[PDB]
């Protein structure tokens, strides 16, 4: 047999050479199950995987996805992760919560688009002091019909160079760059109990699992049996990348 | 000025954008009339050396012609006796990072002229896209002073033409798509120091309102609406930049202009009324205090922009009372006329009978009547929104005939479909967006994507149109009217057309190297009348040809709408000058040769 | 072909570069003459969309107009009834790395047309400087076959026009400055297969010499000189590329062309005679065997090149015997005439009396007489050495009048200064080079840097000039001659000029957007005669405009000599078409209008 | 007092910041002198420094110039070096001199312009197979007015990657990149006594010294006397850089 995986070029999770974390996980699970893995490439970014990869019957499975997603059926969870605070060390500047007053005297902050961090910036009252900077992190291009996002390399580089005092990022996305950074940095988990002024409850830590189509049910059994088989290799690889991991509740 | 008006009266000069302070583009020359139009053939031409869109018109003062360019913002001065020789040139050095902040294309819209007093010589005023303002000597070509008004790093671009009033020069701003707060600045023309500066949103101290603001019409708004109509500190990034044309009146000592759209593009993120955005302002010149302001589209949701041209006139109303008026077309399909002294509204009419975003405009209260079916924020697909985001009018410069009392204008024929969508992602991340499509209207041909323009003659007081005629693509540009029964315009096909004032029949058409997006101008040198026009295609409709794009949805849908422009024209740029029988300076071949 | 000649007989077509197989550039139209030339005004014009040099002339066949362009070598087709519409267009794409291997500018010469038998339709043949040859269908525009000829990695670029003979196409080569060994190739036009290939240097097998090579003139050289004249294996990197024009004779079934300069530039590194470089060749078509060859400038040391145009004629010599002649101008200031059949030398005269590099040319032997004072390798500053590297003639296409028996030519007036130097360095390392300067000749003004061109009428057998006139800049380009006493040409200033045939007086001049480095053409469509010409500056003289340089010693000194061209013209590119009184397809303004 | 020495941008010998070998030598010499060192910079390459700087009294002395040079007075030499062959250690292509026949079968070789290596290439009849490659190393632009040369870093990269099997280069120009090369590259000195086809003597080992203007005779003696105090620092600098010093004998 064989395995077909829905793939898109998105560093550092998935790369053309196959050296990314997601590609390694897919190859390891395919080897554990005993079927070869074929990596079909879709030109569009990852957000378009479900609409044009699975509904078009071109590919079969997505290596990483959010749990409890109503669009497609999802397998059993296998790792959790959250958002992290990135700070530049040897500045006696320690940040542990969004309620700390010192966050309002920082010159700039780096946070992605369409992210709860942006909502937090709007809540604390500093979005108007960082809009131009955020549009300058990437070139001043952001069409309303196309998806744009700041890559982790720019974020970590601007944190290291001292232009931005503190950053808020996703765990698995920024592990390699901070690990290999020449300037020593500091990563701290964000508390999962975040209180909004209005009262909305949106968490900061999420489960992740891979999914298949709605009609198929045997594929889910094969996938989660293989995932049960390949627990220690996956855990060892994850510890090799050094990403922060939280226990499953 | 007390000297620029007299220069404007003479027929040998073209001193300012609009040819005068009323901005009517009217000449009093009759040597080219309906008797002799078939003999209009070119006299001479020049090439700039650039490949983008060329906008605006040249300047002709005291036997010299001044020409401006596209992105490098070069300037050329030529003598009318021997055009082939360049008297002086100015080529600046600029960071090639300002191309990443331009919204639509690298364009400029003209130059300014100051005659000067006895001590200081005459000056030429120029703006650069980096955000610099400079003054050059009109006879030699050095620099007297140079300052900066916009910052590239924040995202502020400057593509508007300077405008000279008395002893001061007025500068605008652009870049509202990036969320840039708009402002207007006045500078001393001799040294370069700043005199006053005004904003569009914020506390009343920054707006510089007078103590009698809107006293005749209290229902427009009086005070405290620059922050109250917004929620929170949104007005710091609200927008409202002006990049259009000005008007000036010496009797009232007032400057009239308009303001652009607010930011961001999503109407949900900015809930309120968004006051003093898309507003007609009449302000003072010496101190900059505002005298009146009227709102056209409160809380816009279709991405319009009210920065079009305004034209002053004097006419008798329905009751028979003589009044001084300003007329203003808009992108939403309504043309307004207002009283120049106090700001009362006289009439508001529909450009075409296929507009379905507004049913009517109420004159007593000033509030338009909306049609819910053809509006956005409907949470699903919306069809047949006429006009589109391009609108029925744009940065062109229409014309006015006072003896007949008619307005000659060019109108687009474009309609839009809007499709909102939301896509989830991994960790609480969602992407909200809109897909926009444009297509020809009901009176065109949707199957073959042709029939996207019109030209009309209009009367404001009565409201009826004398005549209207159809075109292939939109008239992205202006018109110009002469004394003897004639109007001129250009087309993106690469044509210069001359029409009839009282019947509209086609009389003359000629082919130029590339399509034109400027407006024609005319002058006299020695008993001979010349008509000059730029050529070179660009702008919003030409975005698909400049950057070689094939996606129909690129440029909000402009690539799909103008997909047939490639098999009719290509790029270029330069100036062409026509005369009767093509007679010009080189009639004797022994002028301008070596030895 | 047996259809191409008959097509050329008709006066509605211009089917090949040169208008016929003799490269005479002569028409037989008398509608435009000395009586009515002052009434000539433009009819219509086009802009292509690229800013570089433009060489060659367009083609007009079967009621359609075919137009080419410089890098990236696009092609367009147009209809004469409605010029505005573009029937089909072709836009190739190739590696941008080809920009850095061209010597002088990114240019091209022309296209070719093949009428077709019953099975295979008509074809258009084109070349691309990445080293590619392509054929397209003349009606639809689809591609039939595409082959590769050169290698960019070694430094070979293809900027020559194709040439169609019978059922075959001939292709040359370029890139001699970098050490490329030149060659000529023949291909089939229906399929694209290779038939024969010939080389300039090397053994006789590569030379393709017939059994009777130079039988009538043994003193020119017979056998073994491909490798005998060189020392060692230098002929592998010798040079000899051909990038000019060809001529064909069906009676003798021969093609005549020339060969380029040797490499490297230093004459001390290649001792010997360097045979079969800078040689006039007459070869066969089907087999390619060389019928005869004649060398002009043995052991070159001034960087000349024998790639100029060759014309064919029939004339009576001094003895009164009718003979068939080929005439060839050269860069060193000598014009040659030869017998087509056997290659006997008839005469060789001087282009100007200011030439001091050769005293005279011996007709009995064929060896020029040199002056040691005005040569190189003297190890000291040598001054006033002209004709210079640019020479008194270059790639232009001159004209011949069959009736008057005169040649109309354009000449340059430049003189140069040579200074060698050697610089030591750290560890047994030294660098050897030369510094070159250029300036106007004795007949111009060295201080003001003007007076660098001439236009002349010449007779071969008699050897006297009927008239000669001088201009401001060099006449880079060619000439076109008509039946009634007119000669047309173009100028770098941006002028089209028409002169008199029997007196030399100036009759007409017009200002086009930019200068011309091609030659004009004329034709007829419906009882009306049209004159078309390209515009756009470039080539060797315009280097300072294109790459924006300022050092006077750059470009082998060409920047300093043309320092005044910046304030007379700018860039551009396109085509313009003139007619009497400016009448054309748009006289009735309802043609080409929507609906 | 100020030394006021002339410098040019010739990597790796001299850089703007001041980390070039000549800069270290000059700074140590000046520190031994007792006076601060001053730099005067010309935009032209180093080959012009003697003609434009020293003879026009803009600067005072040069850093490195060959001894017994008729142009200017030369100080006592402080080190000696010569040309070296560079090859890959894995390929087992050992070259001892120009008389090895195996150099004929090699596909490509890299040498400089105007060097004795080009003369050796012309003596063995391989120039026609390498002219195009040499002209393609630098961009295809070698005008007869200006001075052009191949970057040493490009030469080392080309020999290491595999385009050219054998290289010939001068020691101090490529020593730094030879030391810090990930690929195992081996180098070997060229024999001093080499005969061309005609039999003319052409050496391969040269001394190096410091040059002064002809008029300045007191400074020459002073520098000669006060340079004798600092052999060990110069020796340590050469050892740290890695230049193959050949003792004078
Ligand atoms: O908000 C802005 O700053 C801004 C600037 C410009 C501009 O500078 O051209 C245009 C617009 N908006 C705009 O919405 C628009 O329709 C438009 C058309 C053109 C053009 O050159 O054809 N510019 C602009
Ligand atoms: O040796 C060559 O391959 C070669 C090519 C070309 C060329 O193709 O333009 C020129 C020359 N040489 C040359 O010597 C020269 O003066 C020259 C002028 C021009 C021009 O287009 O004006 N090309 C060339």
């Amino acid at each position: 047999g064989t395995l077909r995986v829905c793939a898109a070029e998105q560093p550092p999770l998935s790369m053309k050479d196959g050296s990314g974390l997601e590609n390694r996980i897919a190859t390891t699970v395919a080897e554990a199950m005993g079927r070869k893995a074929q990596f079909v490439w879709l030109g569009k970014p990852a957000i378009y995987l479900v609409r044009d990869g699975l509904e078009k019957k071109t590919c079969d499975v997505v290596i990483g996805l959010d749990a409890d997603d109503p669009r497609v059926l999802t397998s059993k969870p296998y790792y959790r992760s959250g958002y992290v605070f990135l700070t530049r060390a040897d500045k006696d500047l320690d940040i542990k919560s969004w309620s700390d007053p010192r966050l309002k005297e920082v010159s700039h902050m780096v946070v992605g688009f369409g992210t709860p961090g942006e909502a937090m910036l709007k809540d604390i009252g500093r979005y108007e002091e960082d809009m131009a900077y955020l549009y300058s992190l990437v070139n001043f291009r952001a069409p309303r019909n196309q998806y744009t996002q700041i890559d982790p390399a720019r974020m970590v580089s601007e944190v290291a160079t001292g232009k931005a005092e503190v950053g808020v990022a996703f765990g698995p996305d920024v592990a390699r760059y901070v690990r290999d950074s020449s300037t020593k940095l500091r990563m701290t988990p964000v508390p999962d109990d975040t209180q909004a002024s209005d009262g909305r409850k949106m968490p900061q830590s999420f489960d992740q699992a891979m999914g298949v189509r709605k009609d198929d049910t045997a594929l889910k059994a094969e996938i989660d049996a293989a995932l049960e088989k390949a627990k220690p290799k996956i855990e060892a690889i994850l510890k090799e990348e050094g990403v922060p991991v939280l226990p499953v509740s | 000025n007390d000297k620029l008006v007299e220069l404007s009266k003479s027929d040998d000069n073209w001193v300012m954008p609009g040819k005068n302070y009323d901005s009517n583009n009217f000449s009093d020359l009759k040597q080219i009339n309906k008797g002799n139009v078939k003999q209009l053939r070119p006299a001479w031409t020049f090439s700039t050396g650039l490949l983008n869109g060329h906008e605006g018109a040249p300047l002709v003062v005291d036997g010299k012609m001044y020409i401006h360019t596209s992105f490098p913002n070069n300037t050329f001065a030529l003598g009318l006796d021997d055009p082939g020789t360049i008297l002086w040139q100015d080529k600046p050095k600029q960071n090639p990072a300002a191309r990443a902040v331009a919204c639509c294309d690298l364009v400029n819209r003209g130059l300014a002229y100051w005659p000067g007093d006895g001590k200081t010589p005459a000056l030429i005023l120029k703006t650069q896209l980096d955000g610099n303002v400079a003054a050059l000597n009109a006879e030699t070509g050095e620099t007297v002073w140079k300052v900066e008004n916009s910052d590239i790093k924040v995202g502020s671009t400057l593509t508007i033409a300077p405008y000279v009033v008395k002893d001061k020069v007025i500068i605008g701003s652009s870049g509202a798509e990036l969320g840039v707060r708009g402002y207007l600045t006045a500078y001393d023309v001799k040294t370069g120091e700043q005199v006053w500066r005004a904003y569009a949103t914020g506390p009343d101290k920054d707006l510089l309102l007078a103590s009698d603001f809107n006293i005749k019409n209290p229902h427009y708004g009086q005070k405290g609406l620059g922050t109250g109509t917004w929620e929170g500190d949104a007005w710091k990034i609200g927008g409202g930049t002006n990049w259009g044309w000005y008007a000036y009146d010496p009797g009232t000592n007032l400057i009239y202009f308009g303001t652009g759209n607010p930011a961001p593009w999503n109407e949900t993120m900015r809930p309120g009324d968004n006051k003093w955005t898309m507003t007609i302002f009449g302000r003072d010149a010496d101190t900059g205090e505002a005298k009146f302001g009227y709102q056209k589209t409160p809380h816009d949701e279709w991405d319009y922009a009210g920065v079009n041209v305004m034209m002053l006139s004097e006419q008798k109303d329905k009751d028979g009372k003589a009044r001084k008026l300003l007329t203003h077309p808009d992108r939403n399909g309504i043309v307004y006329t207002l009283d120049r002294t106090d700001g009362a509204l006289v009439s508001a009419n529909k450009l075409d009978d296929t507009v379905n975003v507004f049913k009517s405009v109420d004159l007593k209260t000033g509030q338009p009547v909306r049609d819910p079916e053809y509006g956005t924020r409907m949470d699903h697909l919306a069809k047949d929104i006429c006009p589109s985001a391009m609108g029925y009018h744009n940065q062109g410069h229409d014309s006015y005939d006072p003896k007949r009392e008619l307005f000659f204008m060019g109108i687009n024929h474009i309609c839009m479909d809007w499709e909102p969508f939301m896509l989830p992602y991994r960790a609480g991340q969602f992407f909200v967006g809109a897909t926009l499509n444009m297509y020809p209207g009901p009176k065109g041909d949707r199957q073959n994507y042709e029939g996207l323009g019109q030209i009309k003659a209009y009367n404001a007081i009565t409201g009826d149109y004398k005549w209207e005629k159809m075109e292939r693509f939109a008239v992205w540009g202006g018109t110009m009217a002469t004394a003897g029964d004639l109007v001129f315009y250009g087309t993106l096909d690469g044509y210069l057309k001359a029409r009839d004032s009282d019947t509209g029949d086609l009389l003359w058409k000629f082919k130029i190297p590339s399509g034109a997006i400027g407006y024609p101008m005319t002058y006299t040198h020695k008993g001979t009348q010349y008509v000059a026009i730029y050529y070179g295609v660009g702008g919003w409709p030409g975005v698909g040809l400049v950057f070689d794009l094939a996606d129909p949805t690129a440029g909000l849908g402009a690539v799909g709408a103008f997909k047939k422009l490639a098999n009719y024209t290509q790029m270029g740029g330069g100036v062409v000058v026509f005369s009767l029988d093509g007679k010009g300076p080189y009639d004797d071949p022994n002028v301008g040769e070596w030895k």
